[PDB]
């Protein structure tokens, strides 16, 4: 009856911690490159039969808000996206004056002219003589300065380097995975905004494919939810914080930019080239995006009935558009075929809801020179190089990053308009259901067993 | 059965005493100039870091056999008072190192001590013969 | 004598089996920025990975003599069906593992079963006296 | 008393075989892009193998018992030709060494040989039963 | 002071056209006559 310790090893004993994950991609991704793959180059091939363990009579404690796996996904896409246009062609001999005109079109006058034929002078393999050349821009690209004589946005801001045409800014599936000694736990539950415990929880060893797309205020080909709609927030009733909506049903959204550009390929040095927007082959037409007018009706009918689980059964929900500031936040910032589009998501957002065949299209428009994640460093600004040929892309719809008003005792009603900004809250959307656990085996125990002498 | 990695984890402690060798066997292991290399590197140097500083402990205490073992230390009562029939039988390894976290390396002390103690002991009594 | 390392690999499994603690004694170690310090540093790293890829199952089974051991599992014959002295004076390590190495992961499990198996009723022997 | 990491380093050989399972203890273990994170590694990595370095021999030979142990090699008297109460009561570990080091791999072929030895004569007793 | 030891009995089928420390060696003699002219002196102001 006098008890003594035994020790253990191999005990289901976990606890919090945060260590360096590792990417795991399929072999696919490795097959699709010509250096066309932006992060595959040296990822690890995903086990072809993954395996996932319920832990029976586990429940754990999720918290979505404070998980750090979040922040090492996004810090290391800011660093991938920064290496990747190192070795790039920089375009510091542009920003040069530019003698620029209207596009070649007779429009009624309501048409501000949003592309520019502009001409400039260019250095030729040679440090000598210049060059004469012409190019086609955005009108977001370029401001007069004081002939209508322009200037790139950026050169008063930070430097520029073009994105290599090589490389390709295709989202593919990242499984995120932990060390040995660690795991990653994945909870099970249909309705789980996030935090608080988890009836059934399982573990495994590397999350599903979540593709890193980068959008502002509409999550796309994103994870739907399970049944009835998602809604997840740190603070329902402040409202400075945002709320994430994740889908049941997908809704298609469908965007294109009619314009058959062409590539016109200027030698700027002895190595460099650059790459400018020729003529276009057609018609003059802006980029737009459809969003079938029926599925998005059931589905906003179907996050306002879960919106009155919280606010109260009877009462009124407005939708509002942004309310403004910079393009990224007052768009649905987003890359699709290449070109960086920039959507009025003012037809989405303006409609009520009381107690109880055709698309909506949206203009969108198009802009190369970005500097999103403040430019690795306070130098670098990225090019996106002009696009051959008509893009058409069909996206889902998977989730909201809205934001609600502060009326405070102002109404029964309150309204709710797109946020974004922090795009941290792109991948709070997929890594909700996750998170990381370090395993200390080691546990001692009593019991009536004595090892002899 | 085989109920996989960590199965027996919302399990009493008499149940998921049967299940040490697998949650053993998945504790260490189941290229350009990049920033993943390292990724995957210094984490694969923690694995190991992780594994040998609880097999240093298993080897300095009394026990390299690396599965389950009993000691000369008695269980002081001020620990848990608690008794065998109510941790092996309604508790889970979790529940108990959330009780035990307190005296943990205090433990430790006492296992090397004993352990230190018992070599000593045996050299002596195979110097005799 | 002393044949060095890998000196009887085309010798009998009895003749190799004099030669053990000479390839087990090779098996682990016999800077400016540049690429060779890491070209040899995942390579030192592999080594490390290498060996305690063995030294785990070697600790999970039975033996952590690490020089030769016997096991309480029966030999299976559907596995070879080869004799005694036809193996250990007849045959080479390399040939005997091409035959065996597509039963090779399953003996693993019937060792690390055996073997927890064991230490699990050798602790109700300790604990009743 | 525990006068702590190397306390017992200028004391006699019989003073400090009290503090083996110390100088154990401490003997393994107690950020962005940079210059610090290698210089860090290496030195971590250099920490695992000037401690894999003495576990392999001690494996190899016949104590893992890794704390202290006798062997089956008699104790050569051209290596020293001093007593057994005036080195263990009158010489500091520091000066042993110096005195030994010309001989040191010599000793290490020897315990091989006698280990591999000893499990190989083991195996034919486990094997008549 | 190297050291080969000859194993006898011992017959290894080689291939050559297939091996591996070929590509090795001259990748790594790739990256290396690359990275020695990194930081050497740039040409780009000839070419005149
Ligand atoms: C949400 O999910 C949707 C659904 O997946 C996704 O839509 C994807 O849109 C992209 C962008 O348009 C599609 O990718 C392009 O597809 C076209 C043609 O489609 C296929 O055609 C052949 C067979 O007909 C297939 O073998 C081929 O692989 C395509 O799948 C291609 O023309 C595009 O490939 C070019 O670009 C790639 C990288 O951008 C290169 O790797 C490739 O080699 C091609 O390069 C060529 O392009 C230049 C002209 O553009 C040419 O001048 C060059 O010389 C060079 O030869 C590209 O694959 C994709 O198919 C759609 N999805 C799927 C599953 O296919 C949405 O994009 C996603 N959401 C977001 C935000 O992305
Ligand atoms: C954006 O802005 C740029 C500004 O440069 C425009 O570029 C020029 O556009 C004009 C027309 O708009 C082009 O001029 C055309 O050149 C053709 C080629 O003939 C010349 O070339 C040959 C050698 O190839 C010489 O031997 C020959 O002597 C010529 O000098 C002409 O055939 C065209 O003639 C037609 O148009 C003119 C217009 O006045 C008529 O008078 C003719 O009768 C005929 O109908 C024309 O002259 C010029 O070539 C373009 N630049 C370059 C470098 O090619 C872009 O067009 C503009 N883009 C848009 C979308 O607006
Ligand atoms: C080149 O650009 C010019 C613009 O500078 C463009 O000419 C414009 O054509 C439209 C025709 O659609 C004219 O608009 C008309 O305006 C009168 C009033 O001023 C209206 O009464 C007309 O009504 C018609 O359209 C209605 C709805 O569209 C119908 O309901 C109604 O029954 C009529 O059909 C009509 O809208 C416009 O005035 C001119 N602009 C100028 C300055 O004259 C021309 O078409 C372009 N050409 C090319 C080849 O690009
Ligand atoms: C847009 O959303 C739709 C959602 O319906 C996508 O098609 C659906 O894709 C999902 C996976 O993303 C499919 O679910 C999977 O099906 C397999 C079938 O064996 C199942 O085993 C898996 O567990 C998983 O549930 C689903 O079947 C598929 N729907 C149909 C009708 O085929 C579509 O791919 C999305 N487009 C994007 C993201 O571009
Ligand atoms: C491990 O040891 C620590 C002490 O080192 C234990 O912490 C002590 O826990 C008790 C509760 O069991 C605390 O009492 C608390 O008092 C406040 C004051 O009003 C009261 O609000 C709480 O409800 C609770 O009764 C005590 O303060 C705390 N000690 C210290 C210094 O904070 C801990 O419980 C031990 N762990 C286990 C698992 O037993
Ligand atoms: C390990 O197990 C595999 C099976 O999982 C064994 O492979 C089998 O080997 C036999 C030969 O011993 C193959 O028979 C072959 O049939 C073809 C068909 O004409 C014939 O041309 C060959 O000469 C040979 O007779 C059999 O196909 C093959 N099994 C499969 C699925 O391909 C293997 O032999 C085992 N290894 C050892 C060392 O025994
Ligand atoms: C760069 O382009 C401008 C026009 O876009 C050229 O400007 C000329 O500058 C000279 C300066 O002596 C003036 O005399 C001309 O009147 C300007 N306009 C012309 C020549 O059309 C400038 O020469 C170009 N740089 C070059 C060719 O190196
Ligand atoms: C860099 O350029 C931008 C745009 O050309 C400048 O932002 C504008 O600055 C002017 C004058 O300062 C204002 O009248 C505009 O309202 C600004 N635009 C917006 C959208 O706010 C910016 O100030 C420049 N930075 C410098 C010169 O340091
Ligand atoms: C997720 O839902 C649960 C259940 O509605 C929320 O739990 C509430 O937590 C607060 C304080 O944390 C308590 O005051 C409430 O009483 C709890 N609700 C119930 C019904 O008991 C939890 O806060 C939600 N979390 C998020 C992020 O939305
Ligand atoms: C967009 O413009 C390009 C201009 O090159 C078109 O490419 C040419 O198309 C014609 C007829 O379609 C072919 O005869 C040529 O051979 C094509 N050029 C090359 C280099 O192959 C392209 O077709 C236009 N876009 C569409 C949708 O037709
Ligand atoms: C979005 O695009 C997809 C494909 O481009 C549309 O689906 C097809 O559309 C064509 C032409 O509209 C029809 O002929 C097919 O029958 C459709 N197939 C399917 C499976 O739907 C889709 O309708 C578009 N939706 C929106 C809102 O633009
Ligand atoms: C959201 O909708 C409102 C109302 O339709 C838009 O407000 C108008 O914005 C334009 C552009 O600045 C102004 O010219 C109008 O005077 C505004 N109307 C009112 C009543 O203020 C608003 O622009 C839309 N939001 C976005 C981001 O486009
Ligand atoms: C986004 O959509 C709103 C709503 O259509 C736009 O506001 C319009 O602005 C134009 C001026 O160019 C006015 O003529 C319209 O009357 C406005 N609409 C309404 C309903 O008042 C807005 O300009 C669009 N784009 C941005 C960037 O806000
Ligand atoms: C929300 O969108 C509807 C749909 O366009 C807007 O309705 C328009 O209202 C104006 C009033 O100035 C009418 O002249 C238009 O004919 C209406 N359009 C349609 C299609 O019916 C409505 O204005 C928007 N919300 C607000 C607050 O303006
Ligand atoms: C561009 O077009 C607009 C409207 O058609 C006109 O007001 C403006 O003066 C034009 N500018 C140039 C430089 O042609
Ligand atoms: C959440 O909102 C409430 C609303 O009054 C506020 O009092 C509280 O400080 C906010 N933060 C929390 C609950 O962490
Ligand atoms: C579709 O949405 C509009 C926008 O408010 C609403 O008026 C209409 O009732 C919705 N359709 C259905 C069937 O509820
Ligand atoms: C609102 O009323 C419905 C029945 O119409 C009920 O199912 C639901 O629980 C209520 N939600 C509240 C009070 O938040
Ligand atoms: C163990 O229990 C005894 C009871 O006799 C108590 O005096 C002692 O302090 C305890 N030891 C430690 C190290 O906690
Ligand atoms: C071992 O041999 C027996 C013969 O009784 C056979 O039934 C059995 O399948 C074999 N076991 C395995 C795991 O191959
Ligand atoms: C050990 O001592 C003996 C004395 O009999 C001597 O002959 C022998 O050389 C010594 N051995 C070695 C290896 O030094």
């Amino acid at each position: 009856e006098n008890l003594w310790v035994t020790v253990y090893y191999g005990v289901p004993v976990w606890k919090d911690a945060e260590t360096t994950l590792f990417c795991a991609s399929d072999a696919k991704a490795y097959e699709t490159e010509k250096h066309n793959v932006w992060a595959t180059h040296a990822c690890v091939p995903t086990d072809p039969n993954p395996q996932e363990i319920h832990l029976e009579n586990v429940t754990e404690e999720f918290n979505m808000w404070k998980n750090n796996m979040v922040e090492q996904m996004h810090t290391d896409i800011i660093s991938l996206w920064c290496q990747s246009l190192k070795p790039c062609v920089k375009l510091t001999p542009l920003c040069v004056t530019l003698q620029c005109t209207n596009v070649t079109n007779n429009i009624t006058d309501d048409m501000r002219g949003e592309l520019k034929n502009c001409s400039f002078n260019m250095t030729t393999e040679l440090r000598d003589k210049k060059q004469k050349v012409y190019s086609l821009f955005y009108r977001l690209d370029v401001v007069q300065i004081n002939n209508k004589e322009y200037r790139l946005i950026n050169c008063n801001t930070s430097a520029i380097t073009q994105a290599c045409p090589k490389v390709s800014f295709e989202p593919i599936p990242i499984h995120y995975c932990a060390p040995a000694g660690f795991a990653i736990l994945k909870c099970k539950d249909k309705k789980f905004n996030g935090t608080g415990p988890c009836p059934s929880v399982s573990t495994v060893q590397c999350t599903h494919g979540i593709k890193p797309v980068v959008s502002t205020q509409l999550l796309l080909n994103g994870s739907l939810a399970e049944e009835e709609v998602m809604i997840r927030s740190e603070n329902i009733t402040n409202n400075a914080k945002n709320i994430l909506v994740q889908f049941n049903t997908p809704v298609q959204i469908n965007c294109t930019r009619p314009n058959n550009n062409t590539r016109k390929s200027i030698r700027i040095g002895p190595g460099q080239a650059f790459y400018a927007t020729g003529d276009i082959i057609g018609d003059i037409r802006q980029a737009h995006c459809n969003v079938s007018k029926a599925t998005w009706n059931e589905t906003l009918g179907k996050v306002v009935k879960q919106l009155r689980k919280h606010f109260g059964n009877n009462t009124i929900i407005r939708f509002a558009n942004s309310s403004g500031g910079d393009l990224e936040v007052t768009t649905h910032s987003f890359n699709c075929g290449g070109e960086f589009f920039y959507c009025n998501t003012s037809g989405l957002f303006n409609s009520t809801w009381i107690s109880n065949n055709d698309s909506i299209t949206l203009p969108c428009r198009i802009k190369q020179i970005i500097n999103m994640w403040q430019g690795c460093g306070i130098g670098q600004a990225m090019y996106a190089p002009p696009i051959q040929g008509v893009i058409r892309c069909v996206s889902n719809i998977t989730g909201l990053i809205l934001t609600r008003d502060g009326g405070s005792t102002n109404s029964t009603t309150e309204t709710f308009r797109p946020g974004g900004g922090d795009m941290r809250d792109n991948w709070r959307s997929e890594l909700y259901k996750y998170k990381v656990v370090k395993i200390e085996p080691l546990g001692v125990a009593p019991t009536r067993c004595k090892r002899r002498v | 059965v085989f109920l996989g990695f960590l199965g027996a984890a919302g399990s009493t402690m008499g149940a998921a005493s049967m299940t040490l060798t697998v949650q053993a066997r998945n504790l260490l292991s189941g290229l350009k100039l990049t920033v993943w290399g390292i990724k995957q590197l210094q984490a694969r140097v923690l694995a190991v870091e992780r594994y040998l500083r609880d097999q240093q402990l298993l080897g300095i205490w009394g026990c390299s056999g690396k599965l389950i073992c009993c000691t000369n230390v008695p269980w002081n009562s001020s620990w848990s008072n608690r008794n065998l029939s109510e941790i092996w039988d309604n508790m889970t390894w979790l529940q108990w190192d959330k009780e035990i976290s307190n005296y943990t390396q205090i433990i430790y002390g006492l296992l090397e001590e004993s352990q230190n103690q018992q070599e000593k002991n045996e050299q002596d009594l195979l110097a005799l013969d």
